[PDB]
């Protein structure tokens, strides 16, 4: 009987587990790329920045 | 007064249980309130073995009916005889077993063993001089056969002076609930071979024959198997109940040579459908009760040999005819019994017949043939066990395969030392 409480007791625990590490690294996973897709739009800011900036200059002539 | 008190555990312990107490009753006047209304005081000079008296003239069955369900024994309240029964000797679980050896002996019945231990201290401790324990179940499901099993090593650890003996129903595919039966009944045989001093093998196989092949009952049900098991029960139980000097040890010294060969085949004749004009001659009572069609387990007694014999005929009738046809008997089959233990076949005879009847015999034989048995159930064993079929259902509850291993190992040393003895000459 205490064989059949460690083991019913083990399979929660790393039943337990197992999700929790799942749902850790989905939400790193998803976070990571809803970032890399921001930081790209971002760039793209700057880009545009850069562009006006370069009409700034071409109007000192 | 050497009284005994019987435990029934399980459905298929309860129900003949129930049958059991249902026809004694009737056998000693008992009525279904436990009021005497008999018309002869044979019926109760032995009336204590059985049963308690209390004040108001009432008898009361020394019984302690278990399960771990309570359907079955709601049903048995219900019965015919139910009010008969002491309202603190039910002792129930919730949880059920699950036709699962592991969860009657170590998980869900370990937890209500004690309680039945209560309740058999509180019956032993009334009886002047206790005469054994007696068990009926099943050994294929998971109460009678895991948590039956598990009473009676508790029962050995207190009373280890004790005779325990056991009405113990074997499963099989004739009759079968569930594919896991063999492994219930192996696990449990091993536990009989070690605690129980003799254990009726009542053969589900063989009442599934008998009552298809020679009554004629073209689909059986467990109350048609029944009513052979009640009319054996209330057979071999009959110089318990009557006047005739041995107690249950006395018994056991005359019928059992080596320890672990206790295990007997019952039988019965005649062999009636419930619902016999024509009452049997001592010479068809004789010889029905050893042919192999009234064997009530599945063996053939020309396939071994008998180390011991008893019979019980019940009726008026002649004690010199009694003793010239079994004498007879043991000359045409005189092969069949071992010459090393001389004047192995023991009669008596009992003047009160059985209900409905004027001639019966009971049948109790200790034959080598009894492995044919544990060897069928061995094999069903083996077939599901090679590829460790259904185990998870064991191993869920904490036992490992060794302990099934173990199982099949003592169960074939078992078969081996009946063989020893089969071949054993003078
Ligand atoms: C647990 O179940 C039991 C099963 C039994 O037998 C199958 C007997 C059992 C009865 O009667 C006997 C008789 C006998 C020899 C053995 C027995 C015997 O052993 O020889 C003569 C003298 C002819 C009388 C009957 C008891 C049980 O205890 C309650
Ligand atoms: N003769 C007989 N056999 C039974 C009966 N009930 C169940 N069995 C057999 O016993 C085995 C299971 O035992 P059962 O009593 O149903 O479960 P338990 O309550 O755990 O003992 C099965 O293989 C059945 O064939 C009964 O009323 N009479
Ligand atoms: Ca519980
Ligand atoms: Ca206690
Ligand atoms: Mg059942």
């Amino acid at each position: 009987i205490q064989k059949a409480i460690e083991e019913n007791n083990n399979f929660i625990k790393m039943a337990k587990e197992k999700l929790a590490q799942k749902m850790e690294s989905n939400k790193e996973n998803r976070e990571a790329h809803l970032a890399a897709m921001l930081e790209r739009l971002q760039e793209k800011d700057k880009h545009a920045e850069e562009v006006r900036k370069n009409k700034e200059l071409k109007e000192e002539a | 007064m050497r009284e005994i008190v019987h435990i029934q555990a399980g459905q298929c312990g309860n129900q003949i249980g129930a049958k059991f107490w249902e026809v004694i009753s009737d056998e000693h006047g008992i009525d279904p309130t436990g009021s005497y209304h008999g018309d002869s005081d044979l019926q109760l000079e032995r009336i204590n073995v059985y049963y308690n008296e209390a004040a108001g003239n009432k008898y009361v069955p020394r019984a302690i009916l278990v399960d771990l369900e309570p359907g079955t024994m709601d049903s048995v309240r219900s019965g015919p005889f139910g009010q008969i029964f002491r309202p603190d000797n039910f002792v129930f679980g919730q949880s059920g077993a699950g036709n699962n050896w592991a969860k009657g002996h170590y998980t869900e019945g370990a937890e209500l063993v004690d309680s039945v231990l209560d309740v058999v201290r509180k019956e032993s401790e009334s009886c002047d001089c206790l005469q054994g324990f007696q068990l009926t179940h099943s050994l294929g499901g998971g109460t009678g056969s895991g948590m039956g099993t598990l009473l009676i090593s508790k029962i050995r650890e207190e009373y280890p002076d004790r005779i325990m003996n056991t009405f113990s129903v074997v499963p099989s595919p004739k009759v079968s609930d569930t594919v896991v039966e063999p492994y219930n009944a192996t696990l449990s045989v091993h536990q009989l071979v070690e605690n129980t001093d003799e254990t009726y093998c009542i053969d589900n196989e063989a009442l599934y024959d008998i009552c298809f092949r020679t009554l004629k009952l073209t689909t059986p049900t467990y109350g048609d198997l029944n009513h052979l098991v009640s009319a054996t029960m209330s057979g071999v139980t009959t110089c318990l109940r009557f006047p005739g000097n041995a107690d249950l040890r006395k018994l056991a010294v005359n019928m059992v040579p080596f320890p672990r060969l206790h295990f007997f085949m019952p039988g019965f004749a005649p062999l009636t459908s419930r619902g016999q004009y024509r009452a049997l001659t001592v010479p068809e009572l004789t010889q029905q009760m050893f042919d192999a069609k009234n064997m009530m387990a599945a063996c053939d007694p020309r396939h071994g040999r008998y180390l011991t014999v008893a019979a019980v005929f019940r009726g008026r009738m002649s004690m010199k005819e009694v003793d010239e046809q079994m004498l007879n008997v043991q000359n045409k089959n005189s092969s069949y019994f071992v010459e090393w233990i001389p004047n192995n076949v023991k009669t008596a005879v009992c003047d009160i017949p059985p209900r409905g009847l004027k001639m019966s015999a009971t049948f109790i034989g200790n034959s080598t043939a009894i492995q044919e048995l544990f060897k069928r159930i061995s094999e069903q064993f083996t077939a599901m066990f090679r590829r460790k079929a259904f185990l998870h259902w064991y191993t869920g509850e904490g036992m490992d395969e060794m302990e099934f291993t173990e199982a099949e190992s003592n169960m074939n040393d078992l078969v081996s030392e009946y063989q020893q003895y089969q071949d054993a000459t003078a």
